[PDB]
């Protein structure tokens, strides 16, 4: 598919089952091992098929391949031998952890950890615009989670930081099996990164926002047409946007 | 087979938080001397009267005492008769004192006879298997004399091969359906160990034992923030079910990051508002023990079985907080919710 | 008076607290780096002595 | 309570009253009106006295 | 099919202002919400019936024509309008007696307009009389005025 | 003046609510008809599905 001028995408499950079914053929071969009895060319064995991976240019085809490896850590060490490799190969990791999942953050998405080295360069120009201040919003929260426990003798800016930094985390809480639009998708943050969310009790932000993208679905459609073919959005789009959010919230608790 | 359903047992901790299938893979880990022998002894003295079909028990590499006090504890129970062909129970034991070439061949021998019912007739079968830890262990000390380099820790290079060859014939096929429930001993606590951590993907629900909740008193052992299954799934359990799972769950996580305080602290200096979510986890801590019918020697208490609808009941109302007027005594070591508060009134009047 | 004198020497006494609990957390730190690379090379000895004598 | 604590071993029968949950909340006027209106209503009458405090 | 649209429900529709009842209100736009998603959810025609497929690949027949011949030539009645009149029948009598402010307090203000045009005549000259700055500033009967 | 608009208030409220009663039950018909000739398929599509 990236050799015909088409789109492709891959998902290994996983990766470092594939390490362990190669080293036994190696010991049986009796080839001479090495670290935690791997031989010495599990590095030459990842490398080669994760760069078959490739975005090619528009004399070739203008085709694509992306590639999603799964890897398992073992009590959350990623220093051993093949979650080294495959770091050090790839360009970005999503790290999962286990104490989030049971805290209610589902999915369990760790943003401390996680980066990207294509970095703001494939997002679409509406999502850029929300997201670089929620980043910064974000950032800025994980500074002062540790005072949050045991905080009312704060600066009011502090007592705003924590404010935002828990509203901001129920946005993004979602199900299984429901994955949304990203002309909805820039709602629902543009909904919370301006300030019309800070009145509004924390637990009711997960039935604020199922109420709310079922409103703009069937009353507001001519606006998610206008976020999903402009690509940004505009000066006309920031006020029509704008009074949408204050009428349903005005009339919302009923 | 694709099939999914709910298997009751009557255990509060199990149909709670990670609840057994009929036809489902289940696995008991934990390390040694955490009570592995004891809950796998439970499900005989539930499920295995109860049920119609037949039953096939497995001992592989255990004490030969406790394949006598098996073969003592279902004469005098009728499930195995001595006397005409009315008997429901098989056994195949190969244990502890074995050459190391037959403690690798009992397990197969287990699954084959459990193989004939399932195919030749049509019966829903168990298997109960302890411990399967000796299956992997004992073809690692034929290993380095067959001639093969030794892999990580002291296992054989073919050692996720041939489990995976075993453990794809316990299966629930279109001809019949087994129920497994798996004893796993993880060695001196460590679940990290490449014999346990490659079991994780054979298994559809894990039941983790712990050392750390059986020093409390909290019996059974069974860690909440560490147990899972396929079925906790709010399309098949219930919406109703599902969210007092992770209601249990997050106050439990919660409680744990509250103990890091408290340690500089001190528990009077905390506020009013999480000096109660730390009084609601200790009460949601001692009612998931209950105590077992076949621990009455241990105990001398007696033997209690909560159903389904109750369970989920009784743990509703110390969330809401419908009993925050008792101490946290009264909820140790009962049935259902109704016994938690005649238990309360019978501690008050000997003061 | 008394309110401020004893709201200051929490000031300190949770200062000190933090200062020797990071001059600990150093010193555990070596003693984790010696013992990791130590492991590895523990249990790389007894593959290649484990192939060498077969 | 931690006056009271220390000296419950040594001095257990000489104490007249004690004021605890001092401290949590910032002190008021209203506070210092509590304390020294009990003092005088208890049924002991004396005849001098001292405060020691960490100025 | 048929589909017939509607106003705006925007700012009237659900400020109905009952006695204290917005939530009814609140109610009647949370209907249109719900059904406007329904019909959202299903087209407007269903999916065609191929027939000729039908014969071949169900060729044990009789039994499957049979049953393809009677539910094909089959009537499906919708439910009835009943109640469809009566809710816009209580609808033609609030709007007459919504006009009832329209008419009664019309002459109410044309009264107010029409003391604002006496109540310049009273103010006057400054020093004008003792009777007409008695009409605004009140008189009573004896013993009225205690202070 | 207040109470000029006060009449005029309330008889565009009531002719914009007494409109939305008439839409609202008009989707309700539509919803049910439009499911009516969906399942009559979908229960003939039952027996196109059984004996193959
Ligand atoms: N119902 C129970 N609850 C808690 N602990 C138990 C129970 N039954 C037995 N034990 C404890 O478990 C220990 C080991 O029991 P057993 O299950 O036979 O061994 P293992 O799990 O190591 O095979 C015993 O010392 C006993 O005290
Ligand atoms: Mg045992």
């Amino acid at each position: 598919f990236r050799d015909n001028g088409k789109h492709a995408l891959i998902i290994y499950d996983d990766l470092s089952k594939q390490a362990v079914a190669y080293r036994q053929m190696s010991l049986l071969l009796r080839r001479p091992p090495g670290r935690e009895a791997y031989p010495g060319d599990v590095f030459y064995l990842h490398s080669r098929l994760l760069e078959r991976a490739a975005k090619m240019n528009d004399a070739f085809g203008g085709g694509s391949l992306t590639a999603l490896p799964v890897i398992e850590t073992q009590a959350g060490d990623v220093s051993a031998y093949i979650p080294t490799n495959v770091i050090s190969i790839t360009d970005g990791q999503i790290f999962l952890e286990t104490e989030l999942f049971y805290k209610g953050i589902r999915p369990a998405i760790n943003v401390g950890l996680s980066v990207s080295r294509v970095g703001s360069a494939a997002q679409t120009r509406a999502m850029k615009q929300v997201a670089g201040t929620m980043k910064l919003e974000l950032a800025q929260y994980r500074e002062v989670a540790a005072f949050a426990q045991f905080g009312s003798d704060l600066d009011a800016a502090t007592q705003q930081l924590l404010s935002r930094g828990v509203r901001l985390t129920e946005l993004l809480k979602q199900g299984q099996y429901a994955p949304m639009a990203i002309e909805e998708q820039v709602a629902v943050i543009y909904a919370g990164v301006r300030g019309y969310l800070d009145k509004l009790e924390p637990s009711k932000i997960t039935k604020f926002e199922n109420a709310f993208l079922s409103h703009v679905i069937s009353q507001h459609q001519a606006l998610l047409g206008k976020i999903r073919a402009d690509g940004k959005i505009s000066e006309e789009t920031d006020a029509k946007l704008k009074e949408i959010v204050t009428n349903f919230l005005a009339g919302f608790e009923a | 087979s694709v099939e999914q359903e709910i298997l009751v047992t009557g255990i509060k901790v199990v149909d709670l938080l990670a609840p057994y299938a009929k036809g489902g893979k289940i696995g008991l880990f934990g390390g040694a001397g955490v009570g592995k022998t004891v809950l796998i002894m439970e499900l005989i003295n539930n499920v295995a009267k109860a049920h119609g079909g037949y039953s096939v028990f497995a001992g592989v590499g255990e004490r030969t005492r406790e394949g006598n006090d098996l073969y003592h504890e279902m004469i005098e129970s009728g499930v195995i008769n001595l006397k005409d062909a009315t008997s429901k129970v098989a056994l195949v034991y190969g244990q502890m004192n074995e050459p190391p070439g037959a403690r690798a061949r009992v397990a197969l021998t287990g699954l084959t006879v459990a193989e004939y019912f399932r195919d030749q007739e049509g019966q829903d079968v168990l298997l109960f298997i302890d411990n399967i830890f000796r299956f992997t262990q004992a073809g690692s000390e034929v290993s380095a004399l067959l001639g093969r380099i030794p892999s990580a820790v002291g296992y054989q290079p073919t050692l996720a091969t041939d489990m995976g060859t075993m453990q794809e014939r316990i299966t629930t096929t279109k001809k019949g359906s087994i129920t497994s429930v798996q004893a796993i001993y993880v060695p001196a606590d460590d679940l990290t160990d490449p014999a346990p951590a490659t079991t994780f993907a054979h298994l559809d629900a894990t039941t983790v034992l712990s050392r750390a909740i059986a020093e409390l008193g909290i019996y059974p052992a069974v860690d909440p923030l560490d147990s899972t299954s396929r079925i906790m799934d709010p399309n098949i359990v219930g919406s109703e079910h599902y969210d007092v799972a992770r209601g249990v769950q997050k106050i439990l996580q919660d409680y744990k990051s509250l103990q890091d305080i408290i340690a500089i602290l001190g528990m009077d200096e905390l506020s009013e508002e999480d000096k109660l979510t730390v009084s609601r986890a200790r009460k949601i801590q001692r009612f998931l023990s209950q105590p077992f019918q076949v621990a009455e020697v241990f105990t001398g208490h007696l033997g209690k079985l909560v159903p389904l609808k109750e369970t989920i009941k009784g743990f509703q109302q110390i969330l809401a907080g419908e009993y925050d007027h008792l101490p946290e005594q009264a909820f140790y070591m009962v049935g259902p919710i109704e016994e938690a508060v005649a238990k309360a009134d019978k501690l008050a009047e000997e003061h | 008076e008394s309110t401020t004198s004893e709201q200051s020497a929490r000031m300190t006494a949770m200062d000190n607290a933090s200062k020797n609990a990071s001059e600990m957390i150093d010193k555990l730190t070596l003693t984790f780096n010696r013992t990791r690379q130590a492991v590895i090379t523990k249990e790389l000895i007894e593959i290649i002595s484990g192939a060498a004598a077969l | 309570d931690k006056i009271r604590g220390i000296l419950h071993r040594t001095h257990s029968d000489q104490f007249l009253v004690t004021f605890k949950e001092v401290g949590r909340k910032p002190p008021t006027f209203g506070d210092a009106s509590v304390i020294a209106l009990e003092l005088l209503n208890s049924g002991y009458e004396f005849d001098e006295g001292s405060i020691i405090f960490n100025r | 099919r048929k589909l017939a649209l509607k106003a705006i429900d925007w700012v009237a529709f659900g400020e109905i202002i009952p006695r204290n009842q917005k939530a009814i209100a609140n109610s009647l736009k949370s209907w249109n919400e719900t059904l406007s998603t329904r019909l959202a959810a299903l087209p407007e025609k269903p999916p065609a019936i191929d027939w000729a497929y039908y014969k071949a690949t169900v060729a044990k027949a009789g039994l499957v024509d049979d049953f393809e011949k009677k539910f094909n030539a089959l009537k499906v009645p919708v439910p009835e309008d009943k109640y469809t009149a009566l809710v816009d029948a209580e609808e033609q009598e609030d709007v007459k007696r919504c006009a009832e402010f329209l008419s009664l307090s019309k002459a109410r203000i044309e009264a107010y307009e029409k003391e604002l045009e006496k109540m310049k005549n009273i103010i006057p000259f400054d020093q004008m009389t003792i009777e007409d700055l008695n009409e605004v500033f009140p008189e009573t009967k004896l013993d009225k005025k205690k202070y | 003046i207040d109470l000029e608009k006060s009449q005029q208030a309330l008889v565009q409220k009531r002719h914009y609510l007494f409109d939305v009663q008439r839409n609202n039950i008009a989707m309700a018909l539509e919803v049910t008809y439009r499911e009516r000739l969906h399942r009559v398929y979908k229960e003939i599509k039952n027996r196109l599905d059984y004996h193959i």
